[PDB]
Formats: structure tokens, C-alpha cells, sequence
């Protein structure tokens, strides 16, 4: 029964071309949340309409302690809504602009959540997630990985079924998709081999500030492997970053289960991981529920048939 | 410290 009025809007904490998402406390509860706003006019001119669905299903359908929880989506007469955890430690990629390096132990921790999330979306949920980065892995205020932004997901893939469309962060692209092949759940291993090279190595695997010099790096080049890094983190990332992904390690049927198993990951213990009982290596340190020190300045320092009726896009978590 | 990425779909 959820409208703008239902909450007082606090701190701005991210805006791109399609919207903004705000930090806001709902009036009834006194609960602090993260809203993303979305003008109807502009999903439907910039051709977002179907990424944005994809997204609302995809937080309808997941529970996972990894994955940003949805409370409510809902609309106005000009205005999308989804009102979901607030992850108080920010992006990722805050904390390794600032670092530069994680610790293998630090970059283990965030990816054994990663796989754990990686591996419900694509054995419970029969979806791939494609555009892994570090500027869309948040932290929330214990300090354990959420996912965000789920709209460049693909739904109902099955086992090793492929998939057609350009999309992700050209960056992060995996060979195969480069390649114009078919492509399947794998390339978010290879996604994962990415995030993974940039905390242990402080920069990315391939890199050229101009994307078409990039994707010839990813096809063409062999990674390079910094002298501080140690041999299993070595064959990790030499595992999730092959170029084949018949050859990657997580490119086979067992999926997940390959990386879960693979011995820079020996000895975590994977039902802890799930469970949240391993102890994360940073906790967000915050004054208060509206701290948002480790958001971007650029946004937190602002003060706060064209337009159709989306059918059955409102709903609300229960028990 | 590298740029900001932009995500994409064609
Ligand atoms: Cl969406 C969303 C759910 N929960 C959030 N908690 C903090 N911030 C959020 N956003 C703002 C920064 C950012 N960076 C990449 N995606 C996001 C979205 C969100
Ligand atoms: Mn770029």
C-alpha cells in the first residue's frame, strides 16, 4: 500500500543516466533502506523496460544472504520504486581505489560469498548474473558482500543453455562473448576471475582505456601474474581467466562446485560462508544508520505509453 | 585507482 509519501528521503547515494537510489527510512517502522527511483518516461526512451522487469523478478525470487533483499517495489503515475537493504559499507570499488590491494585473505573471503551468491542465482535460480564488478559489490554494515543491479541478469538458463546478447562492462567482458559466440553461465566465472585479479593484483587483467584496444587484449594476451602473489591464487586466477570456457574452472557441469573445491579456497568451509559465521577481515565503521562515509561525495554532498502502467510490478515482502 | 566502468547492453 506504498507510496514517495510512506518515507522521508535522506541522503542521495548513487545517480547514473536511468535513475537514482537514496537512502530513506520508512515513516511506520523507523527501518533504514536503500530506494532506487526510476523515471517510467526515461526507462521507456533509453529501452530499459525489460532489464528493469528482469530485475524486479530476479529480487522477487531471490533469498540469499548475499544478494541485496527486496521489501517493496512500487509505482506512481511517473515513478518505479524498489525499497531494498541498505548496504552501509559501499562499493568495492571504494574501498580498492583507496587500497590499491586486498590481502589474499581479505579477496578469498569476498570471493567464496561471491561464489556462494553465484552459485544459488545459478543452480536455485536458473540465472546468470553477467556483469560482475567491483563497482557493483557492496559491503553491508557487518561487512559480507551484496549484490546489486540486477538487470543485466538473464533468467531461465539451465545448466549450460546460451545466451545471445552484447551486454556487461566492456571491461569485464569474457573472450566468448567477444568472440559474438553463444555463451553460457561461464562467463561469470570468467567475471569472477576479473573482480579477483583486481583485489589480489591491484589492476585489472586487460587494460586499454579505449574499448576496442582492450578486446583485443582479452582474446589475444596471457594474464600477468605479479611475483607477491602465491601459487594457488596464481592457479586460480589462471583457472577462471582461460579464455575457453569449456577450459575455465567452474566452465563444466559441477559449475560452482569446481571453484568451491579449487585449493586457494581450502579450508573455507562453505556452509559457514552461507551460514555468515566467518568472521569478515573489515567491518564498515559508522557512526550512525545515515553514515555514509564510504559513499561517493559526488553524490551524498547533493541535496535531495510515455509514462504506462507496469502490470503487477508492485510487491512486498512477508515472512 | 582505475576509472569509474560504464555497463552496457546492445
Ligand atoms: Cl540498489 C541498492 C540496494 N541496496 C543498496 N545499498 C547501497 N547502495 C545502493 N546503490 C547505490 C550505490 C551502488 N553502486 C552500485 N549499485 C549501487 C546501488 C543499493
Ligand atoms: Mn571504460
Amino acid at each position: 500500500r506504498v507510496t514517495m509519501n510512506e518515507f522521508e528521503y535522506l541522503k542521495l547515494l548513487g545517480k547514473g543516466t536511468f535513475g537514482k537510489v537514496i537512502l530513506v527510512k520508512e515513516k511506520a517502522t523507523g527501518r533504514y533502506y536503500a530506494m532506487k527511483i526510476l523515471k517510467k518516461e526515461v526507462i521507456v526512451a533509453k529501452d530499459e523496460v525489460a532489464h528493469t522487469l528482469t530485475e524486479n523478478r530476479v529480487l522477487q525470487n531471490s533469498r540469499h544472504p548475499f544478494l541485496t533483499a527486496l521489501k517493496y517495489s512500487f509505482q506512481t503515475h511517473d515513478r518505479l520504486c524498489f525499497v531494498m537493504e541498505y548496504a552501509n559499507g559501499g562499493e568495492l570499488f571504494f574501498h580498492l581505489s583507496r587500497e590499491r590491494v586486498f590481502s589474499e585473505d581479505r579477496a578469498r573471503f569476498y570471493g567464496a560469498e561471491i561464489v556462494s551468491a553465484l552459485d544459488y542465482l545459478h543452480s536455485e535460480k536458473n540465472v546468470v548474473y553477467r556483469d560482475l564488478k567491483l563497482e557493483n559489490l557492496m559491503l553491508d554494515k557487518d561487512g559480507h558482500i551484496k549484490i546489486t543491479d540486477f538487470g543485466l541478469c538473464k533468467e531461465g538458463i539451465k545448466d549450460g543453455a546460451t545466451m545471445k546478447t552484447f551486454c556487461g562492462t566492456p571491461e569485464y567482458l569474457a573472450p566468448e562473448v567477444l568472440e559474438d559466440n553463444d555463451y553460457g553461465r561461464a562467463v561469470d566465472w570468467w567475471g569472477l576471475g576479473v573482480v579477483m585479479y583486481e583485489m589480489m593484483c591491484g589492476r585489472l587483467p586487460f587494460y586499454n582505456q579505449d574499448h576496442e584496444k582492450l578486446f583485443e587484449l582479452i582474446l589475444m594476451e596471457e594474464i600477468r601474474f605479479p611475483r607477491t602473489l602465491g601459487p594457488e591464487a596464481k592457479s586460480l586466477l589462471s583457472g577462471l581467466l582461460k579464455k575457453d570456457p569449456k577450459q575455465r574452472l567452474g566452465g563444466g557441469s559441477e559449475d560452482a562446485k569446481e571453484i568451491m573445491q579449487h585449493r586457494f579456497f581450502a579450508g573455507i568451509v562453505w556452509q559457514h560462508v552461507y551460514e555468515k559465521k566467518l568472521s569478515p577481515p573489515f567491518k564498515p565503521q559508522v557512526t550512525s544508520e545515515t553514515d555514509t562515509r564510504y559513499f561517493d561525495e559526488e553524490f551524498t554532498a547533493q541535496m535531495i505509453e510515455r509514462r504506462p502502467h507496469f502490470p503487477q510490478f508492485d510487491y512486498s515482502a512477508s515472512s | 585507482g582505475r576509472p569509474r566502468t560504464t555497463s552496457f547492453a546492445e
